[PDB]
């Protein structure tokens, strides 16, 4: 999660409120987010494949992107390579 | 009410026992019906003290 | 998806009231090092996430009473009044009714735990509908409420609060259970939630880890 004092850390389940530990997957960094799809009562369509779909991770509460400074960091801007 | 339930108990006893032998179906039905209403057993067999 | 089926990952849930507040509890067990089952709260998921790893169960088999009796004498949809077998997702053991009893207020109650082998009749459970709106041979749909009966001890799954703590046992008092599925057959090669996986950076030459056990950074 993200904490104001230490930054990107790992915390116990007791302190992990929803705001700090909410993360999302995205395929494009510059693209603006649209309205989220309603939750379906079923499996739904598949989108992300193992070992083939490069992805980015974003903290939904701040919009920052993860990268390397090899310690990992969160940055307002991206970097040359941030796919996983 | 102790003086009341004795009549129903004796009727059930007549229903279960015949000619010196027991009928399995009625006995099973009666036991299964009784165990699901523990208050039929009176204060003595209560689990709560 | 509307009707339950075998080989699907499902969660057993119940509802209770404490201090005029409604709580939803999930059945859970550990298996390794502890066989007794317990209850995990799930109402406060917005602040303290629960532990869903040890709550998932898999519907192994569903059969009729006569077929089960004959077998012991030696993707099907499930119906009311049938006997089902559940397997723990993590430990691989089967939910069953035990002979020991920790209770002190109920003399006829039994404890419920895990069993390492599917042999014996103690591992099978029969399902019954809650009210008259459902038939004896009717199919089971999601969102319903069911009553579970052991085929060996002939008792219902009971939620006990006599000692002030919320516990599970087998007794002659009935309680309503909600069978909520969490996973079904998914497409091969496609990622799904609740899985364990590795994250690789670049051409698989790097991965996302933490410090070892003896590191001075408190492993954080």
């Amino acid at each position: 999660a993200l904490i104001e004092d230490q930054g990107l850390v790992v915390v116990d389940a007791s302190k992990a409120h929803t705001k700090a530990t909410s993360f999302c997957f995205r395929i494009s960094k510059e693209k603006l987010d649209t309205a989220p799809k309603r939750d379906v009562e079923g499996m739904g369509p598949p989108e992300i494949k193992y070992g083939e779909s490069l992805c980015f991770v974003q903290h939904v509460a701040s919009g920052l992107w993860l990268t390397y400074a090899k310690k990992a960091i969160l940055h307002q801007e991206g970097h040359m390579d941030d796919a996983l | 009410n102790p003086c009341g339930g004795e009549r129903y108990l004796d009727f059930l006893r007549f229903a279960v026992f015949v000619n010196g032998e027991s009928v399995e179906e009625n006995a099973n039905v009666v036991v299964r019906l009784l165990i699901r209403k523990p208050e039929c057993f009176g204060p003595a067999l209560r689990g709560e003290g | 998806v509307q009707f339950l089926r075998t080989d699907d990952e499902v969660v057993l849930q119940c509802n209770a009231t404490v201090l005029k507040e409604q709580l939803k509890l999930c059945l859970a067990a550990e298996g390794f090092g502890n066989r007794l089952c317990f209850l995990e709260p799930t109402s406060n998921a917005q602040n303290v996430p629960p532990d869903l790893a040890i709550c998932c169960f898999v519907l192994e088999q569903s059969l009729s009473v006569r077929a089960l009796q004959e077998m012991l004498a030696n993707h099907r949809t499930l119906l009311y009044g049938h006997a089902i077998l559940l397997r723990h997702a993590h430990s691989g053991m089967y939910l069953s009714c035990l002979t020991t009893s920790r209770s002190m207020t109920d003399k006829l109650a039994f404890d419920v735990g895990l069993q390492e082998d599917a042999t014996g009749e103690a591992c099978w459970w029969t399902t019954h509908p809650a009210s008259k709106q459902r038939s004896e041979g009717e199919k089971v749909r999601v969102g319903d409420d069911l009553i579970l009966v052991s085929v060996s001890s002939e008792r219902y799954l009971h939620l006990s609060t006599a000692s002030g703590e919320l516990q599970v046992d087998a007794s002659f008092m009935q309680t309503l259970w909600n069978m909520n599925p969490i996973c079904s057959g998914c497409e091969e090669g496609y990622v799904t939630g609740g899985h364990v996986l590795r994250l690789f950076h670049g051409h698989m030459d790097e991965c996302l880890t933490i410090s070892p056990a003896d590191s001075d950074d408190q492993r954080r």
